[PDB]
């Protein structure tokens, strides 16, 4: 709800590249 | 703070009775182990070493 | 970090190293929340029972690091502290209540591929993401085991470590310890019989427990590595300062003093 470019990694989100284990975190929001 | 096992009797701020911290105003006595009242002494800060490459000496001033 | 893996380069570019001047030691982890402000645990800076009461001139922050021991020239930045701020109701005698601290840098640090700030949560983010069973990420250069056999085992990692841990129910947290758990603490880690393992350990304190929102793709710091009874013991859990719970203090410190 504020404004400055935080939490978007230059070598990952900014390049549309996924890190090795972030899927594990995302999946945890949905179970399985 | 990561509490680790007591290594000497009279220690505190360490894990005494199983995985339980023995807090201040208590001290560990090593048996089964028991943590009881009585001014204890903090287990010395679990010390690190010095294998770091030197940083520019202007920062160590 | 116990049972983690080597971070990829730039994987956690908000990760900060608190570095002691003389002797040269890793003190703690920490995180970058703006170009002049770094968030850490209070016991990193103030812990009387160990005779710890650092002033600004005793420490450095090192930002953009990957290797633990290397001076990573033209990658890391090394900043001096302007002022340290400990939460005024941080309680060290009893239970590490309100274990939170901020450091203001003398100069702003320039952002790069390796150095970039994490977000702090608003209310909707805290409410959504901070729920039991959801996983966050912990990073640090702390110990790889609680104890190892001296001069033989690997003790400190050569490179920043990363581990993913599930947030644990508040009643299970409280039943795993005799310490009074408060509002501004949460706990994380696998249960025995979940098979998987992992924990923060010595030297990881002050570092960030972060979570990625699936809806805006941003990483939020939800916790600070705060305290543990051992590392990775079955039926024990890592405790973390609940950053959102204490954000009003961060606000007070930052627009009275800095930004
Ligand atoms: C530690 O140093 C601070 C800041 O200089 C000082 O005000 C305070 O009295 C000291 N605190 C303790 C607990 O010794
Ligand atoms: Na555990």
């Amino acid at each position: 709800s504020g404004e400055a470019d935080c939490g978007l990694r230059p070598l990952f989100e900014k390049k549309s590249l996924e890190d090795k284990t972030e899927r594990e975190l995302l999946e945890s929001y949905i179970d399985g | 703070v990561v509490y680790t096992d007591c290594t000497e009797s009279g220690q505190n701020l360490c894990l005494c009775e199983g995985s339980n911290v023995c807090g201040q105003g208590n001290k560990c006595i090593l048996g089964k182990n028991q943590c009881v009242t009585g001014e204890g002494t903090p287990k010395p800060q679990s010390h690190n070493d010095g294998d770091f490459e030197e940083i520019p000496e202007e920062y160590l001033q | 970090i116990v049972e983690g893996s080597d971070a990829e380069i730039g994987m956690s570019p908000w990760q900060v190293m608190l570095f002691r001047k003389s002797p040269q030691e890793l003190l703690c982890g920490a995180s970058l929340i703006s170009d002049r402000w770094v968030l850490t645990a209070a016991h990193c800076l103030l812990y009387p029972p160990w005779d710890k009461n650092f002033t600004e001139n005793d420490l450095l922050v090192r930002i953009g690091k990957h290797s633990r021991t290397r001076y990573e020239r033209n990658i890391e930045k090394i900043s001096m502290l302007e002022k340290i701020y400990i939460h005024p109701r941080y309680n060290w005698r009893e239970n590490l209540d309100r274990n939170i601290a901020l450091m203001k840098l003398k100069k702003p640090v320039a952002f790069s591929d390796y150095i970039h700030p994490v977000c702090l949560p608003d209310r909707e983010t805290a409410a959504s993401l901070l729920q039991a069973g959801y996983k966050g990420r912990v990073t640090g250069w702390g110990n790889l085991k609680e104890t190892w056999t001296a001069n033989v085992g690997k003790g400190q990692p050569s490179v920043l470590q990363v581990v993913n841990l599930p947030i644990v129910e508040r009643p299970v947290c409280k039943d795993s310890t005799r310490i009074r758990i408060t509002d501004n603490m949460f706990c994380a880690g696998y249960k025995p019989d979940e098979g998987k393992r992992g924990d923060a350990c010595e030297g990881d304190s002050g570092g960030p427990f972060v979570m990625k929102s699936p809806f805006n793709n941003r990483w939020y710091q939800m916790g600070i590595v705060s305290w543990g009874e051992g590392c990775d013991r079955d039926g024990k859990y890592g405790f973390y300062t609940h950053v959102f719970r204490l954000k009003k203090w961060i606000q007070k410190v930052i627009d009275q003093f800095g930004e």
